[PDB]
RNA sequence: GGUGAAAUUCUUGGAUUUAUUGAAGACUAACUACUGCGAAAGCAUUUGCCAAGGACGUUUUCAUUAAUCAAGAACGAA
RNA sequence: GCUCGUAGUUGA
């Protein structure tokens, strides 16, 4: 289990749409390992079961 | 060109210089394959491979000239036979 | 603050005109060609005259107190050839010395439909 | 002439020009079947090959037609053979070539059409064999109409991959 | 070598006649004027003219 | 004669009057970036497309030594240069104008790039508009290359300009004099004048323009009128 | 203004430059072209109407139907 | 200048 921050580059133009991304990013997924990671950089599939977005500001990003 | 090229992905949006693609196709391309045209002109290289296994995105490294806003919504962009792999083989095996 | 006015300069290859005007163009601060400051008309279009000519200008601007100026460069066109002559290089370089802040630069040469 | 197959030979002989350098006058080599051709049928072969050419013309023969003229002993087709100015081939007096195996010895050099010449030829597995080879126009007389054959496949692939080498040599070559 | 003896055995020899690098005539194959063909296979887009739009 | 002159004492012949000084950041008094942004927009024959595309990274590099923003949209078939906030120069941007229209009208950039200089001047003459005959108009433009490039060659001697004849334009780049000589010898070319007349001018105008005495009384008399 | 430099000219009755409006005869910038279309002459603003066409494929009541063509005729130039 | 085209000629 993680909890993450993530920063977007720019302000949406609609906040709810940022839940709405992560409802689409749960289930099985097509992941690449990063640059930085020491395992093998080729596709899998990774599941993630359940998400949940705590909180979102806007004007931070 | 190859002769063959099937359409792979429609456009979505630009995102940081890059071209967002809902697949189209129902296999999975490989990494750095070239992106066509119906004019066999290529506009970039696979770049990302990102999404569900219902919905598959791509985002594209565009070439030298190739511009991520000079494109529309429901442009089509193209791929070579030999640059898709079945997604079968991502997916563990019994 | 900051005053805008409108440098308008005609680079041809006889001679240099730099021109400040307000944003409409309908009132004008000051005009001065590069013939004013040479006494030969073979020097009407060296950069000498037109550097002299913007110097005076931006002086006048000073005075008035335009602080930067938009500028349109314009070649003698039409007909005639597009290329801006010596005198438009020097009249920007000039403006840019002198202390006058730039605004945007665009091209006002005039082209026709290239057929008489 | 009609304005359509007029036409038709005009954009050939564009495409001759661009690809394979051709320019006038055309260098145009006859066969001895046409010479006969053109004796028994009365008809004016410079002038046909000018009409067809829509250019200024120059007509050769080689040792092994005119050769065969004489095996033929037509004084006519001697007469029209040798108003034609000469051009000689390497070839043996005692043992001369077929008319066809000369005429592609002096045209098929390494493959190409070193020499840009034109064959008005008659013979039929002859102009096959010279469609294989790229950039050779090919003229018969048929039936007292005089035919430029249409554009072989080696010259349009010859013309696009000049094309193609034109879009990224010369002025546009990267170095 | 020098261009003003070219220049004069250019107009004794008349040159400009046709015969029976900081200059452009210094790269090779400057004689020729490059012509290309009208149709190119290329990244632009190509609107439809009106007359094949009201025939389809 | 001009009257109403007024005196100009400030005026001597001590002033090298055709001199370049240098632009430098510390020259820019104001001390202020671009008020706002200025572009420049040309479009390119698709034939050129490919050859730009190999070279376009060179090109940022060139308009990088003076803070020049350069895009290539191949699908627009475009090219736009642009000032930046570390731009200083404000004629830089005209220069720039001027090479991707002279990567336009297939000038090779090593020779394209010399227009980023100060001594530099360039023009593009439309030769396509005299003319309506395409054979007469393909007579007139071999008459600019001559037989062998020589009479380019005589050209490019007399009047000192790079000259490259492209479809309905010719490129010119050089002096103003040049430039000026360029474009008087090609639209008379066009207009069924050879140019060999010209070519012959401008060789009695240099020999005659090496005599100090001949410079104030007029050289129509040595010109051979055509 | 122009030129190699000048000069003929316009100009304190305001020339040139800038802004606005009106009129006239014209052309359709880049793209763009020696390879596209048209028998030539020639041909690219948008939208309609009219008739005509080229190339490709399938073929034809299909040769005393074709080719060369003085006269003559249509277009263009003049 | 281009095309059509009569007398005549060639092949049918
Ligand atoms: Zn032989």
């Amino acid at each position: 289990e993680y909890v993450c921050i993530v920063r977007l580059h720019d302000a949406l133009k609609d906040e709810k749409d940022l839940g709405r991304s992560l409802e689409n990013l749960t289930g099985a997924l097509f992941q690449r390992p990063p640059l930085i990671s020491a395992v093998k950089r080729q596709l899998r599939v990774r599941t993630i079961y359940e998400s949940n977005l705590i909180e979102f500001d806007n004007k931070r990003n | 060109p190859p002769d063959t090229v099937l359409e792979m992905g429609a456009f979505l949006h630009p995102c940081e210089g890059d071209i967002v693609c809902r697949s189209i196709n129902t296999k999975i391309p490989y990494f750095n394959a070239p992106i066509y045209l119906e004019n066999k002109t290529q506009v970039g290289k696979v770049d990302e491979i990102l999404g569900p296994l219902n919905e598959v995105f791509f985002t594209i490294k565009c070439g030298d000239g190739v511009q991520a806003t000079s494109f529309k919504e429901g442009d089509k962009f193209y791929i070579a036979a030999d640059k898709l792999l079945p997604i079968e083989r991502f997916l563990p095996k019994p | 603050s900051q005053v805008f006015g409108v440098a308008r300069i005609y680079a041809s290859f006889n001679d240099t005109f730099v021109h400040v005007t307000d944003l409409s163009g309908k009132e004008t601060i000051a005009r001065v060609t590069g013939g004013m400051k040479v006494k030969a008309d073979r020097d009407e279009s060296s950069p000498y005259a037109a550097m002299l000519a913007a110097q005076d200008v931006a002086a006048k601007c000073k005075e008035v107190g335009i602080t930067a100026v938009h500028v349109k460069i314009r070649a003698t066109g039409g007909t005639r050839t597009k290329t801006p002559g010596p005198g438009g290089q020097a009249a920007l370089r000039a403006l840019a010395r002198s202390g006058l802040r730039i605004g945007r630069i665009e091209d006002v040469t005039p082209v026709p439909s290239d057929s008489t | 002439m009609r304005q359509k197959r007029a036409k038709s030979y005009r954009k050939q002989l564009l495409v001759y020009s661009h690809t394979f350098k051709f320019r006038e006058p055309y260098q145009v080599l006859v066969d001895n079947q046409l010479v006969l051709e053109c004796n028994n049928s009365n008809f004016n072969l410079p002038s046909g090959l000018k009409r067809t050419l829509q250019a200024d013309v120059k007509v050769m023969i080689t040792q092994c037609c005119i050769q065969a003229l004489y095996e033929t002993r037509n004084d006519g087709a001697i007469n029209l053979a040798k108003q034609f100015e000469r051009r000689r081939c390497n070839h043996s007096f005692k043992d001369p070539k077929s008319p066809a195996e000369c005429i592609e010895s002096v045209v098929n050099i390494s493959g190409a059409n070193k020499h840009r010449y034109v064959v008005a030829s008659q013979d039929i597995d002859l102009r096959r064999k010279l469609r294989t080879v790229p950039g050779v126009p090919l003229i018969h007389l048929t039936r007292s109409v005089m035919v430029m054959e249409p554009l072989s496949t080696a010259s349009a692939k010859a013309s696009k991959i000049t094309e193609e080498q034109k879009l990224y040599k010369g002025l546009n070559d990267p170095n | 070598v020098n261009e003003e003896n070219f220049l004069e055995e250019f107009v004794n020899q008349q040159a400009w006649i046709p015969k029976k690098y900081n200059f452009r005539y210094e790269d090779p194959n400057a004689a020729e004027i490059i012509s290309y063909a009208r149709s190119q296979a290329t990244l632009r887009r190509s609107d439809d003219s009106s007359r094949r739009r009201k025939r389809e | 004669v001009s009257t109403h002159n007024r005196d100009k004492p400030w005026d001597t012949d001590d002033i090298d009057k055709w001199k370049i000084e240098e632009f430098k950041e510390e020259d820019n008094a104001s001390g202020q970036p671009f008020a706002e942004e200025s572009s420049f927009m040309t479009l390119f024959p698709k034939y050129r497309e490919s050859y730009l595309k190999t070279i376009w990274n060179d090109v940022t590099r060139a308009l990088d030594k003076h803070n020049i923003a350069c895009v290539l949209d191949l699908v627009e078939g475009s090219m736009t240069v642009k000032t930046t906030r570390k731009t200083y120069d404000p004629a830089i941007i005209l220069k720039a104008r001027d090479l991707i229209k002279l990567l336009a009208r297939s000038v090779p950039f090593p020779q394209a790039v010399k227009i980023l200089q100060d001594d530099m001047a360039c023009d593009v003459i439309k030769i396509g508009n005299f003319v309506t005959n395409k054979e007469r108009f393909v007579k007139r433009r071999q008459r600019l290359v001559g037989p062998n490039g020589n009479t380019l060659k005589a050209l490019e001697l007399l009047t000192k300009c790079y000259i490259l004849v492209q479809g309905n334009t010719v490129s010119a780049m050089g002096p103003f004099k040049g430039l000026k000589e360029v474009r008087r010898v090609v639209e008379d070319c066009m207009k069924n004048i050879h140019p060999i007349y010209h070519i012959k001018e401008l060789m009695i105008k240099r020999e005659l323009a090496k005599r100090p005495e001949l410079a104030n009384e007029d050289w129509s008399r040595f010109l051979p009128m055509f």
